[PDB]
């Protein structure tokens, strides 16, 4: 490429794989901060860490 | 107030009775549920009072037995030194520090002059305080009222018998006002009050009537102190309920029998205060609208850790009621890691409780 179009540099060619962790990392994410804010509210609650497995599910 | 003998036979209520023990009382709960569809002419509170010895348990059941009436005795330190699960934590007193180590009634007795019966006094009103509310508790939700053997404001006129014996400081007896000041003002004060009156000496007898040990080897039941609760009590106290209760003194110096007691309560009129919207009698229990019976109900059920949280205060000046920071952390290490509190008492595997997997229930106003 000889010259920097703006048309060619921002449509997307296609040759950008995404990563393995692209897809899944805001749902594992998500779920490890609600599973924690559980263990938190069991926690402040003076239960045991893991005794409420409804409220984690 | 009447009897069970004028109504023809046991007390019917006036409507369903709200599980307040477990079920939550809230705003959004104050719509469906109105507090006074249950009020009657029974539902009132009666605070028997009294010296140190003087009967207040057998007359207090018979009274409660008599009216229709639920009982509440005297707070003891048996309900924190024993825990939900029975074990008594009288027992950690090697692991913990000698500022730090248990102290009950019978420790009061043998060591009077201690620094941590100061402690000892304020805890007392304190556990008063979280009786009070549970009575209020249970005459505002299920519409059956009280009766209760001492009160939160029966008890400075004890802090001030140990002030003038000696057994306080000006600093203690300064820092019990401040959170008298802080915490007395939120409850709501008692319909009727009956004190069984009695002289200095014969509650000496009734001592010799009772024949515990840590009471007749003791020192601090004198002739002194005895009469420093009897100025203490008809001369600040009953003066200072009687603006607001109906109040009946009895003597006591004979057994003593229930039944006139009783009788002499219907033969009060408690109508006539309702007259006056300003009258000082009766002032903190009338309410002019259903929703400030909700209101009410509502402070006194869903806010009772506010009102246990009213009494953090920050006092450091004196050297009897700070606690040291390495005592401090012993203590927690051994009084938190003890069987029986290491967890709130609903989850504690130590104790055999079963299905902790799939429990996420906790008690309404409950102690963590
Ligand atoms: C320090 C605590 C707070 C750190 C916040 C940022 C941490 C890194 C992060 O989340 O990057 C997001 C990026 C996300 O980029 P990506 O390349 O995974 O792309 C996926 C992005 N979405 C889902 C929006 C399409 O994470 C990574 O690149 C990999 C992170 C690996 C794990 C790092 C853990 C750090 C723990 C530190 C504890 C102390
Ligand atoms: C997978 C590993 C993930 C690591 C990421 C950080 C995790 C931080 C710890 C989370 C779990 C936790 O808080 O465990 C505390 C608990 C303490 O045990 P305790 O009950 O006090 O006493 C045992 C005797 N009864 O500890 C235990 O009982 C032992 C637990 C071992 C396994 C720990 C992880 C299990 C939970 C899944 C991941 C939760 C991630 C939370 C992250 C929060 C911050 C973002
Ligand atoms: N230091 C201290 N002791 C108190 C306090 N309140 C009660 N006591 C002690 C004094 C006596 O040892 C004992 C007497 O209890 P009460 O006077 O409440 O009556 P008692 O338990 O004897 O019941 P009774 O009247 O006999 O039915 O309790 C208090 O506030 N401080
Ligand atoms: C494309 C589908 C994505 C589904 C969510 C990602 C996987 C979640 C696995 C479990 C994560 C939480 C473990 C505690």
């Amino acid at each position: 490429s000889a010259v920097n179009d703006p048309l060619e540099l921002l449509t997307n060619k296609g040759t950008h794989e995404p990563s393995f962790l692209s897809p899944i990392w805001n749902p594992i994410a998500c779920g490890v901060a609600g599973v924690g804010a559980a263990i938190f509210i069991n926690w402040g609650f003076r239960k045991p860490v893991f005794s409420g497995i409804q409220k984690h599910i | 107030i009447s009897g069970k003998t004028m109504r023809g036979g046991p007390r019917v209520p006036k409507a369903a009775p709200y599980p307040y023990k477990t079920k939550k009382y809230s705003v959004f709960n104050a719509i469906f549920d109105k507090t006074s569809k249950r009020f009657d002419e029974n539902s009132k509170v009666i605070c028997v009072e009294g010296p140190i010895a003087a009967g207040k348990s057998k007359f207090a059941k018979e009274l409660a037995e008599e009216l229709d009436m639920e009982y509440y005795p005297a707070v003891d330190l048996d309900l924190i030194y024993i825990n939900s699960y029975g074990y008594d934590m009288r027992k950690l007193d090697p692991q913990l520090p000698p500022s730090c180590r248990s102290y009950d009634v019978r420790n009061f007795c043998l060591d009077p002059s201690h620094d941590l019966a100061a402690q000892f006094q304020i805890r007392m009103y304190m556990l008063r305080y979280s009786q009070y509310i549970d009575a209020l508790q249970h005459v505002l939700s299920t519409g059956q009222g009280v009766v209760l053997e001492r009160s939160p404001y029966s008890d400075f006129v004890f802090m001030e018998a140990m002030f003038r014996q000696g057994y306080l400081s000006r600093g203690a007896r300064s820092v019990y006002n401040e959170l008298r000041q802080n915490t007395i003002g939120e409850l709501l004060k008692p319909h009727l009050v009956i004190y069984l009156d009695l002289p200095v000496d014969a509650v000496k007898k009734q001592i010799k009537a009772r024949n515990v040990d840590y009471e007749v080897q003791s020192k601090v039941f004198s002739d002194a102190y005895l009469s420093d609760l009897e100025q203490l009590y008809k001369q600040q106290y009953l003066k200072d309920i009687s603006t607001h209760a109906e109040l009946l003194i009895y003597d006591w110096t004979a057994g003593g029998e229930t039944e006139v007691v009783v009788e002499d309560i219907e033969r009060i009129d408690f109508n006539q205060f309702e007259a006056d919207i300003h009258n000082k009698k009766m002032l903190d229990w009338r309410f002019p609208l259903e929703a400030e019976w909700c209101e009410a109900r509502i402070k006194y059920c869903h806010e009772k850790p506010d009102l246990m949280n009213y009494f953090n205060v920050p006092r450091f000046d004196v050297p009897e009621l700070v606690r040291s920071a390495d005592d401090g952390k012993v203590w927690r290490d051994v009084w938190f890691n003890a069987p029986g509190m290491k967890y709130r008492p609903g989850y504690n595997a130590d104790m055999g409780d079963e299905g902790l997997l799939t429990k996420t229930k906790i008690g309404i106003n409950q102690g963590i």
